[PDB]
């Protein structure tokens, strides 16, 4: 596959004593009035609900359409923040990293400061048209075809950019191909500027910064070629035809007045280009944000591996779209002057927020900070450790806290509709943040997170040495080895050496399971100094951590809230307690001394046994046995725990028992009711209603009632998962 | 109480372990 | 508000805990 041009008819010149710097390519002084006439006869654009229709009356032009006005939205400006808000900002084109772009030529192009890019979007829906902007040269007819871009910098590491419009997530390619010649940096900023800014009303598209742009653009015209790759068609002719032209077959064509320009359904360009146009702006803002990210990298320390990663951990859920632009401009300018197929009369993704990574990173800050604030003070009890874990997990520290990382500069926080304070940036940061250090403990080690979130607590270096090295526990630190010494003379590991035996568990420092089995009621001990009152607090936290990250992984489909609704289901009360009860923890437990005559123990009380036993798990081994612990008593039971959990609503219980299917790619739905019997007399009426879940029937109920009859169809769904 | 299930947990709790003998 | 102060005498135990540590070399 190679790349060709047209030939230079005298404008260009491919001369190799000619050139000047690293061109190839340079224009004669054939251009030079070629681009005077252009820029002389294609220059007339700068010679000449019902609170917002009144706002827009001042020069209308036709029916009510929708024009574009430069700061300003559909309603209002779109900008109410402040003066610094500027440059702190990102929906405002500033990106921490970017400075003065060098200018590159006059008019000779610079094939040794441009790098080459070939834009296609995949799969071609909204492309072909039956009416595309087909320019003729040399008896041979030029067919559009994309756009070429060309960058400033090699791209060297930039992910794909997808980004979703016509409801199809759309693919935006941008392959490295050869470059085609015979261009000229003025002549591109001419017709693009005649394009992106006359034709098309697109302002607020800062590639620059308030001189070279950030990227070039050139049209691209095939003729194609047999046995080889394909021709493009040179610049001047470009400009040639886009002159000539400005002067069924005036169908689907883009015509500009003194709003801007329209399609007419009912310039020689058509809605082909205009329509490939409105990629670019969200390429070229992936691209700089990308680009920008590197300065990023060296503030957290940990650099990605994953850009797609860093960058959904990023995104915010205040983006409504994935367009690079103001989004009013876009929406305007794709109803207005867009492609159009004729037509014969003549569900938004919430996976794609980081709030999967901020549930994530709520379970990892939380455990970092209970593990942390519990082996550096051992003779704090549970209430100081909740009050300072409580005093660091807060959202407006963890804002403060974010703001070391500069992650307002990074974040992607749109602009809302009116209502846009401090709180809501500061609160979006503290979020982000929680997302970021969870997809940092995702890629990264657990180790990652711990450096991170320690390095980022006391700004002091010297406190961070004693923060992220924490001592091991004071039933470990007696013994060096272990505890197996002491198990010949003791009086409570024998009955422990059931309960080791039964899991399988050869306990390191018995100390720690013996801690675990202390209740509230003993004070200290030799085998024991204090109650699991501690591990309580600790195994909370572990079992929250392991939960949350399972549920993480193996429900890549699920949102927020259903990863909670699960959690909720397989992490509470009753759950643990039901665990803790199987397992027989309740013989193993030390109250007393004597006094104890029989097991009778509060549900909360086993809980607390089983939560305390995990943190004695973790601390005597490590969080693999944690995870193996709970994937043996806790996740494939998840279904079970939803069937013999408590009574409330049929069909919620039948919702969140069928969230536990094996989801494909799609979003999890919701349980479908549809009627199949309406029977009875004018009295009394008997229903029968059939359970539709994605397609399948699961079960068919029959009440006097329309919901009763449901909800007994729902009922005979959830007898069938027995 | 269930001795299935602290079987099975006997059985995956002495796989690991002894996974972690082999390294 | 009171998560300053904590967090304050937070960083005081941990000062204790830093000046300890160095004490044992
Ligand atoms: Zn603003
Ligand atoms: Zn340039």
């Amino acid at each position: 596959v190679w790349i060709r041009c047209t030939h230079s008819e005298n404008y260009y010149s491919s001369d190799p004593m000619d050139q000047v710097g690293d061109s190839t390519v340079v224009g004669t002084s054939r251009l030079r009035d070629l681009y005077d006439k252009f820029e002389e006869e294609l220059g007339s654009r700068q010679e000449k609900x019902x609170x917002x229709x009144x706002x827009x009356x001042x020069x209308x032009x036709x029916x009510x359409l929708w024009y574009n006005d430069p700061g300003q939205m559909n309603d209002g400006p779109l900008c109410k923040c402040s003066a610094k808000a500027r440059r702190t900002g990102i929906r405002h084109s500033i990106y921490p990293g970017e400075e003065a772009i060098k200018p590159c030529r006059p008019m000779t192009n610079n094939a040794g400061r441009l790098f080459h890019y070939r834009i296609t979007v995949s799969p071609p829906t909204n492309f072909l048209t039956d009416r595309p902007t087909v320019i003729e040269y040399d008896d041979h007819e030029y067919i559009f075809e994309g756009f070429s871009m060309f960058a400033h910098a090699p791209l060297t590491n930039i992910p794909l950019c997808k980004v979703i419009r016509f409801n199809i997530d759309y693919t935006i390619h941008f392959i490295e191909e050869m470059m085609p010649e015979n261009f000229c940096v003025k002549g591109l900023e001419l017709f693009s500027l005649f394009l992106f800014r006359d034709i098309l009303e697109l302002y607020d598209w800062n590639l620059k910064g308030p001189c070279c742009p950030r990227f070039h653009f050139m049209p691209r015209f095939v003729r194609f070629l047999p046995d080889g790759g394909k021709e493009v068609l040179s610049m001047h002719q470009i400009l040639l035809y886009l002159l000539r032209c400005s002067k069924x077959x005036x169908x689907x064509x883009x015509x500009x007045x003194x709003x801007x320009x329209x399609x007419x359904x009912x310039t020689g360009i058509r809605s082909d280009v205009c329509q490939h146009a409105m990629m670019l702006p969200v390429l070229t803002h992936h691209i700089r944000y990308h680009q920008c990210l590197m300065h990023l990298d060296k503030l957290i320390g940990y650099t990605f591996q994953d850009r797609c990663l860093l960058q959904l951990a990023m995104t915010h859920p205040s983006h409504h779209l994935n367009f690079g632009m103001n989004p009013d401009h876009a929406r305007n300018s794709l109803s207005n002057c867009g492609i159009r197929q004729p037509k014969y009369g003549d569900t938004p993704s919430r996976i794609n927020h980081n709030e999967r990574l901020e549930f994530l990173g709520d379970a990892v800050v939380e455990f970092l900070t209970s593990v942390h604030l519990y082996y550096l003070f051992p003779s704090l009890e549970e209430g100081g450790l909740a009050t300072y874990r409580t005093a660091i997990v807060q959202n407006q520290h963890l804002a403060m806290l974010a703001k070391k990382l500069e992650l307002d500069r990074f974040m992607l926080y749109a602009h809302g509709p009116d209502l846009c304070r401090e709180s809501d940036l500061r609160h979006a940061m503290a979020n982000c943040f929680q997302a970021l250090i969870g997809a940092v403990y995702l890629e990264g080690s657990l180790e990652e997170a711990k450096q991170l979130f320690g390095r980022l607590l006391f700004n002091d270096p010297d406190l961070r040495e004693v923060w992220l090295n924490y001592p091991l526990h004071p039933l470990q630190l007696q013994e060096p080895n272990t505890d197996r010494q002491l198990i010949e003379t003791s009086p409570v590991l024998q009955k422990l050496t059931e309960f080791e035996e039964a899991i399988g568990v050869i306990f390191t420092h018995v100390r720690l399971l013996a801690r675990a089995f202390t209740l509230r009621t003993v004070g200290f001990n030799h085998l024991t100094l204090g109650h699991n009152q501690r591990m309580e607090f600790l195994g909370d936290s572990i079992m929250q951590l392991v939960a949350t990250e399972y549920l993480f992984i193996h429900f890549p489909d699920h949102h927020e809230g259903h990863l909670t609704l699960l959690r909720s289901s397989l992490v509470n009360n009753r759950t643990q307690a039901k665990v803790a009860e199987e397992l027989g923890m309740q013989e193993y437990a030390i109250t007393n001394d004597k006094t104890k005559r029989p097991v009778a123990l509060r549900t909360k009380t086993l809980a607390d046994l089983l939560q305390s036993f995990i943190a004695a798990l973790y601390i005597d081994k490590d969080l693999e046995y944690v995870h193996t612990f709970m994937n043996v008593c806790f996740f494939p039971r998840l279904k079970e725990f939803i069937l013999n959990q408590d009574w409330n609503d049929p069909k919620s219980q039948l919702q969140q028992c069928c969230l536990t299917l094996r989801t494909e790619g799609k979003e999890p739905d919701i349980p479908l009711y549809k009627t199949l019997q309406t029977v009875g007399p004018s009295h009394a009426r008997t229903y029968t209603v059939a359970v539709y879940f994605k397609g399948e029937r699961i079960g068919c109920g029959k009440g006097p009632s329309i919901q009763q009859a449901e909800m007994g169809a729902a009922m005979d769904a959830l007898e069938k998962y027995n | 109480a269930n001795l299935h299930i602290l079987s099975k947990l006997q059985e995956e709790m002495k796989r690991l372990a002894e996974e972690r003998e082999e390294t």
